């Protein structure tokens, strides 16, 4: 978790509803090293879990 | 010469004594109250 209001919060006890977004553009989410574009040339794919 | 192949009986078990993984103190349900949700069915796995 990399939010900074949540990332070192102490939780109290109850029932919570954590919610997030992903990337899943290559391009985005998985650094090269020559910066050819990824996008184009092929890529991630699930997310299975 | 043919002939029949053995016959396969194939299905689900006696009262299904499998799936419902009882017994596997890791993989093991719980049927703990709602707002405490610590546990209920505590499960060894010395008893079948």
């Amino acid at each position: 978790q990399k939010f900074f209001a949540i990332k070192n919060l102490l939780l109290l006890p109850g029932s919570y509803t954590y919610e997030w977004n992903f990337r899943k553009d290559v391009n985005m989410i998985l650094q090269s090293s020559l910066g050819n574009d990824l996008r184009v040339d092929g890529a991630s794919v699930r997310f299975d879990s | 010469q043919a002939a029949p192949n053995r016959p396969n009986y194939i299905g689900f078990r006696d009262n299904f004594i499998g799936l419902m993984y009882y017994n596997s103190t890791g993989n093991m349900g719980v049927l703990a109250g709602q707002a405490s949700q610590l546990n209920a069915v505590v499960d060894l796995q010395d008893r079948n």
